[PDB]
């Protein structure tokens, strides 16, 4: 097994947090859903190769411009996160995140993921948002921001349901092994 | 860790550690303070155990079994004994705090009321100047630990034995050297989310929700100092690139 680096960005409300605790755990928890994680090595098979992923969070690191690059060293795939019931998420993911990531971490594939795609069809999402003129990131929203910025390929997921988690980080792993 | 303190905090939540019974007893506003209490002085359990094995199993045993260049053991672990100290010391206030309220006859079974004190105390005065001086110190000299790491598992095959001996037990398996040295640098900014989860389900008592605005508070300010305060060092790096920054 070859050992690989996986690094979590996006803003605060993202859901970059859930999305590493429910993958690393197979369970969205049923009692108490931490407030941070530490890292998880797992171990996954992809297209008949075995790698060791180790996983990063950067949640606490968005204020803190010298402390947040510091995650960064040796990274082999970028999970660039932005949270389906937020467009303004979505909004700072090419002014921000990808000119950051581009810099520390040049040649390094990122993988565009649209976080709680449950809420894209929840009436309360779509009623809080209608007061600021916004609706929930479409489809094809998150397409093009990934085609625009370069991105290796865009997922969506629901940590919430499970639905798309192993998928996105079985896509990690391919996207890591290549050279 | 010891035993006593792993057992104690073994459990996913606060509410899987104590008696079913002592459970049903509080109402769930408690309950959801007491689970991100849990998970704080869990976490911090935890730092602490990736520092000894900072200290303990690699340091000293680079030190005892390893031919290493001098300052080369000091540059693969910058700061590791301060930083110990500091955490040492706050996670046994914090297991203080969980021991006096244990109810009698329960080796499992308390509530922390009064958390934001503690915090307070931590985040202030001396305690607080130490972190800052530690963190920005250790913070700075990161870049430069991973590269020296880098360079000798590479090019010393004693070096790469006893890498490959001591990280091989599937206990190391998130913590070899330079998952540590990045466990380390990402845990001060753990510290907010944590309190201000905290400070969520602390309103029933006036003064224990101003104590804890007042710690968030003085986190906000410490992080802000070391942010400021990091610049990394490089090995090679000359006086005309450092003063071009
Ligand atoms: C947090 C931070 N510290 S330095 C830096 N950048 C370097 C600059 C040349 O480009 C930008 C895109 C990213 N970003």
């Amino acid at each position: 097994a070859i050992r690989k680096k996986l690094v979590i960005v996006g803003d605060g409300a993202c859901g970059k947090t859930c999305l590493l605790i429910v993958f690393s755990k197979d369970q969205f928890p049923e009692v108490y859903v931490p407030t941070v994680f530490e890292n998880y090595v797992a171990d996954i098979e992809v297209d008949g190769k075995q790698v060791e992923l180790a996983l990063w969070d950067t949640a606490g690191q968005e204020d803190y411009d010298r402390l947040r690059p510091l995650s960064y060293p040796d990274t082999d795939v970028i999970l660039m996160c932005f949270s389906i019931d937020s467009p303004d998420s979505l909004e700072n993911i090419p002014e921000k995140w990808t000119p950051e990531v581009k810099h520390f971490c040049p040649n390094v594939p990122i993988i565009l993921v649209g976080n709680k795609k449950d809420l894209r069809n929840d009436e309360h999402t779509r009623r809080e948002l209608a007061k600021m003129k916004q609706e929930p990131v479409k489809p094809e929203e998150g397409r093009d921001m990934a085609n625009r910025i370069g991105a290796f390929g865009y997922m969506e997921c629901s940590a919430k349901t499970k639905d798309g988690v192993r998928e996105v980080f079985e896509m990690a792993t391919r996207a890591a092994l290549q050279a | 860790s010891m035993e006593m303190d792993e057992k104690d905090f073994a459990a996913d939540s606060w509410s899987l550690a104590v008696d079913s019974s002592f459970l049903q007893q509080h109402k769930k506003e408690v309950m959801k303070q007491q689970d991100v209490i849990y998970e704080l002085i869990q976490t911090e359990l935890h730092h602490v155990r990736t520092l000894k094995i900072m200290t303990r199993l690699f340091r000293t045993g680079m030190l005892e079994e390893l031919h290493l260049e001098p300052g080369v053991v000091q540059g693969l672990f910058p700061c590791v004994d301060e930083l110990s100290d500091i955490h040492t010391r706050f996670l046994s206030q914090l297991l203080e705090r969980r021991r006096q309220a244990l109810c009698p006859g329960s080796t499992r079974n308390f509530v922390i009321h009064r958390l934001g004190d503690l915090l307070i105390s931590q985040f202030s005065g001396p305690s607080a100047e130490q972190m800052c001086k530690t963190y920005s110190e250790f913070c700075s000299r990161h870049s430069k630990a991973l590269k020296l790491y880098k360079e000798l598992y590479a090019r010393d095959k004693r070096f790469q034995q006893f890498i490959r001996k001591v990280t091989r037990p599937a206990v190391l398996k998130r913590h070899g050297v330079q998952e540590c040295i990045l466990l380390v640098t990402q845990r001060i900014t753990k510290y907010p989310l944590l309190i201000s989860r905290i400070l969520q389900h602390s309103h029933g008592i006036e003064e224990e929700r101003q104590d804890l605005t007042t710690a968030l508070g003085l986190v906000k300010e410490l992080l802000s100092n070391v942010d400021e305060g990091i610049y990394q060092l490089e090995k090679g790096a000359r006086l005309q690139e450092i003063y071009n920054r």
